């Protein structure tokens, strides 16, 4: 199961 | 501006045997950007209905695709794989050599 | 043996179209097991390994919904970067990500893994500590401070040691039959004549899975170090692999040289040499 | 987008001799793009009136600059050279070590 | 000895301002002789070697006028390049050029030389033949195809074998004293003590010109290929160079090790060892 | 003495 990144770059 | 040179390998799925139907693979690796053009040709004429693997990349960030087509090796018939890529000035044509 | 799970995410900026092409590829023990592609007619996570089909329609839904969330993260990340690197162009730009976890043989977590790359080069990576970041250049330093403030490391830590591991155990439990599976290599030596009174001996190794194989050429007990030519392990296309190793050897002295094939799918290591008709 | 990491060397023109006036060089090389920031510092305080070479590049296309200041080495006084470059995440500080 | 002349031209696109910073640097035998910089208060070719002052303010004017024409060539080539690589930027872009000629000891032309680079990467180069071009990538192929039609190679050929050579002869004639000159290295070994009963032996080579030098460490009469630590040949700043090579050697057994310095300015190669008073 | 490039890139 994948993750979701929080804050963008 | 990180243009990585594609490495090509042209080979049969099963060992070549003249007249025995086989699969010709064109394994393109070590390239970037992912946009590539992979042609597969019989006696130089582009082979229509060429199957291609899905977009995968490696631990080193380079992309890799596996083009392949149904083929029946003959003494006369010469097969090759042509690759156009942003990183290359002109298209690399790698010929199938049954010895490798 | 050790186990790993990775998500190889790619976002390729499409010039003009204000939504890239997001591609998430899931791997369990280096074997593709799930895949998401925005370019699909109806984009959703699809089972890329048979044992993945045991999941319910909600596992697929939870993942597909996550993907939609990522697709957005990439758009923005991809924009901000073009910003940081004064690229403001309708030239395709590619942002990649590798996230995951490595486990011991005991399935206990060894390492958390999170790497990002822009345009093929490393951009930013979270260190083995799952606490500190490493930026590749000046533009990457913006993301570092941005993420040091955000506390973004902590969530990734939480996922990599938590969700990633728990999930990997399920997948390994569910895929055991397919995962422990091995196709043994079928080997043979080919005789390729040449100039200066020499012949190239190609030791072929075909139709083997996993791709990890060792090919060695031996001159009466001595393992050859440099007169050896090795091709990168290539996929047969049928799910198996191929590799070959060749040596330039003086004519006649053909059967002085022996090839050995080491693969985990073999009942014992293959020892073979040139068989002339 | 070809960001090449700068290689720094901090050294004296003539062999160091405590109390003997000398010149401290900071040789930056192997970098690209040409825009760089080179600071030279005594005990951590930026040295004012630092002379710099003109814009030169090498056969390999990398740029190189030679920063040097007048200095009188002491047992206590610490010298270093700080470089900020597009290719680096944070500024590389290379300390002068009279033995090299 | 062999002789060379090179013009190292650089054009750095400045964002905002609509003209780059052109910098042409002349070298005769790898030694900076002339220099042009657009960023100067009064931009003009300046002598950077004393023997260049024999040239009349007439000569400088001919060159300065050439620089103005290059300053434009770059600006356009920069623009066009930015197009091929879809780089529309308010970001700086750098185009570099190396042109010139190599001569034998007899001053007869050996090689014509013309290379171009975009962003620090090779873009296009005219081959040794001074007839055909080599493009680094697909974007560079536009310039190749553009220049094959233009016949641009022929003019560069004409310059490199003609003007370049004729000129270099004048410069070599005029700078003879300064050019034929070699500063021999002044060597010495320094003793740097350390842990586990080992010492670092630093063989220093100072105040030498040209920068080409070879430093070797020898144990009883056998080179220490991989043990040895160099440093990149660095400028003293006074026009001479410095280099050093070090080896970690066990205590007492110091004088078992010998340093050799090979330089063309030496009346014979320097053979050194740790000399403790 | 420098050269002047002909055709632009």
């Amino acid at each position: 199961a994948s993750n979701e990144n929080t804050e963008t770059m | 501006m990180i243009q990585k040179t594609p490495q090509i390998q042209v080979y049969s799925r099963h060992p070549p045997e003249n007249g025995k139907p086989n699969i010709l693979n064109c394994y393109v690796t070590q390239f970037h950007p992912p946009h590539i053009e992979i042609q597969m040709l019989k006696n130089g004429k582009k082979i229509p209905k060429v199957e291609m693997s899905d977009m995968s990349f490696s631990k080193d960030w380079s992309f890799y695709i596996l083009a392949h087509t149904e083929f029946t090796p003959t003494e006369t018939d010469t097969y090759a794989c042509r690759v156009k890529h942003a990183s290359m000035a002109e298209p690399k044509t790698v010929y199938w050599d049954r010895d490798m | 043996g050790p186990h790993s799970m990775r998500y190889f995410e790619t976002a390729v900026s499409r010039p003009g179209l204000e939504e890239p092409r997001y591609i998430s590829v899931g791997y369990v023990d280096n074997k593709e097991f799930v895949r998401f592609d925005s370019d699909a007619e109806n984009p959703r996570y699809e089972p890329r390994a048979p044992w993945m089909e045991q999941e319910g329609p909600e596992y697929w839904e939870r993942e597909t919904q996550k993907a939609k969330g990522q697709e957005q993260w990439f758009r923005v990340s991809l924009r901000n970067l073009l910003g940081y690197y004064n690229q403001s162009a309708g030239g395709s730009h590619t942002l990649q990500q590798m996230s995951g976890c490595d486990l011991g043989s005991d399935w206990r977590l060894l390492r958390g893994y999170l790497q990002f790359a822009y345009e093929g080069r490393d951009y930013i990576a979270l260190n083995e500590d799952l606490k500190t970041w490493t930026a590749a250049d000046m533009a990457a330093q913006i993301t570092r401070r941005k993420w040091e403030q955000s506390g973004a490391a902590e969530h990734y830590k939480a996922y990599l040691e938590g969700e990633c591991v728990e999930w990997l155990h399920r997948y390994l439990k569910n895929g055991n039959a397919t995962l422990l599976r091995t196709d043994s290599p079928k080997a043979h030596v080919t005789h390729h004549p040449r100039s200066k009174g020499e012949v190239t001996l190609r030791c072929w190794a075909l139709g083997f899975y996993p791709a990890d194989i060792t090919l060695t050429w031996q001159l009466n007990g001595e393992e050859l170090t440099q007169d050896m030519e090795l091709v990168e392990t290539r996929p047969a296309g049928d799910g198996t692999f191929q590799k070959w190793a060749s040596v330039v050897v003086p004519l006649g002295k053909e059967q002085n040289y022996t090839c050995r094939v080491y693969h985990e799918g073999l009942p014992e290591p293959l020892t073979l040499r040139w068989e002339p008709p």
